[PDB]
């Protein structure tokens, strides 16, 4: 399970240069059918592309009708942050963190690290022994 | 009634004569319903409406009528189907029932109406013959 929360909406208007050259950025999630070499969402050769044309994500999405249920798929997740600069960021800025996670849910039948030697462990009976 | 050499038929009307007038007081305002076209004269607003009756036999018997509306493609700018957003077509709504025909001219679609013979086809365009 993708537990991601720093998912800013794309602030640039639809039809903008930004929105057109980064088709994948308009959604937090884009899922498409797998095909060999579907790696770069903004096209293979990115510099100076106007954003017009069926390539990258726009191409993989197509008319959005292809099946992605129980097949080989590709999951593209858009995450990041929106930076409104403050003097604290200057002249050198302190690290700003971004994170996302993929947790196993229903993958295992019980906590998988239970066989890792505990740092400390006292049983109820053992606690009685110690009196 | 005008007949032309391209096969078109046209009805031209010219309105002339004299305005219907009613009396207007010396200090009476023709208000919003009429115009003071001369001292003490009030020409009231009015409409001149005509009902053209057409009994068609477009290329024979068995005819139909339809409304024709110009429309932008339903697909948006930047989509594989309308990448530059210039796509547009003519939407034909053929009247099946009397009720369907009760229509008005719409500037928004540059509406026109077709009277055609659904029993025949133009060998080139594939559309039925029509006026
Ligand atoms: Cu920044």
């Amino acid at each position: 399970k993708l537990v991601s929360t720093q998912c800013p909406p794309l602030l640039a208007k639809e039809g903008s240069l930004v929105a057109k050259r980064a088709p994948w950025a308009s959604h937090s999630v884009n899922v498409v059918p797998y095909k060999d070499n579907r790696l770069y969402p903004s096209g293979d050769h990115v510099p100076q592309w106007s954003g017009d044309g069926v390539r990258g994500m726009r191409e993989w999405i197509g008319d959005g009708s292809e099946n992605i249920d129980n097949t080989d798929i590709l999951f593209f997740h858009t995450f990041g942050i929106t930076h409104f600069p403050a003097p604290e960021d200057f002249p050198l800025m302190p690290a700003e963190p971004i994170t996302l996670m993929l947790r196993p849910r229903h993958f295992f039948t019980e906590n998988p690290g239970l066989d890792i030697q505990p740092s400390y462990a006292m049983t109820t009976s053992e606690a009685k022994r110690a009196v | 009634w005008v007949f032309m050499q391209d096969g078109a038929i046209r009805l031209d009307i010219r309105l002339t004569g004299i305005l219907n007038t009613y009396i207007l007081g010396d200090d009476e305002e023709a208000g919003p319903w009429g115009t003071r076209v001369y001292p003490n004269v009030n020409a009231h607003n009015h409409q001149h409406l005509f009902s053209l009756r057409i009994d068609p036999r477009i290329d024979g018997d068995g005819n139909s009528a339809a409304a024709c509306d110009a429309k932008s493609s339903p697909y948006p700018l930047g989509s594989p189907e309308n990448m530059y957003g210039n796509a547009f077509y003519s939407e034909k709504t053929t009247f099946k029932t009397v009720k369907d025909s009760l229509t008005n001219y719409e500037s928004a679609t540059g509406r026109s109406w077709d009277i055609f013979n659904p029993n025949k086809v133009n060998p080139y365009s594939g559309k039925p013959p029509s006026y």
